[PDB]
């Protein structure tokens, strides 16, 4: 979910 | 923490892109206000809360904690060597990934406008 990674 | 996620939902939900669930609704993904769309969105909205209460707890950070788990043979398992955060991030992913696997999936709320549908 959500690719807000780094 | 968000790669630990990434891979329960790789688990729990094979048949699909795990990028299927990165953007969908109102909570699933960058996204964390608004009347969630369905099913599926529900289980991030419940899944965004999780992850705010969790983050009460001082030092918790769930989107880089990483925890201790297991997913095999169709089951996922938060270790007993996970201290609070751990623990309380863990569980938050697992139940949004079993969630997940039970969700309809509708492809019209795939990357939806937030600004104008989640007020
Ligand atoms: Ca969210």
């Amino acid at each position: 979910k959500l690719v807000f990674f780094a | 923490n968000l790669y630990q996620f990434k891979n329960m939902i790789q688990c729990t939900v094979p048949s699909r892109s795990w990028a299927d669930f990165a953007d969908y609704g109102c909570y699933c993904g960058k996204g964390g206000s608004g009347t969630p769309v369905d099913d599926l969105d529900r289980c991030c909205q419940t899944h965004d809360n999780c992850y705010n209460e969790a983050e009460n707890i001082s030092g918790c950070r769930p989107y880089f904690k990483t925890y201790s788990y297991e997913c095999t043979q169709g089951t996922l398992t938060c270790k007993g060597d996970n201290n609070a955060c751990a623990a309380s991030v863990c569980d938050c992913d697992r139940l949004a990934a079993i969630c997940f696997a039970g969700a309809p999936y509708n492809d019209a709320n795939y990357n939806i406008d937030l600004k104008a549908r989640c007020n």
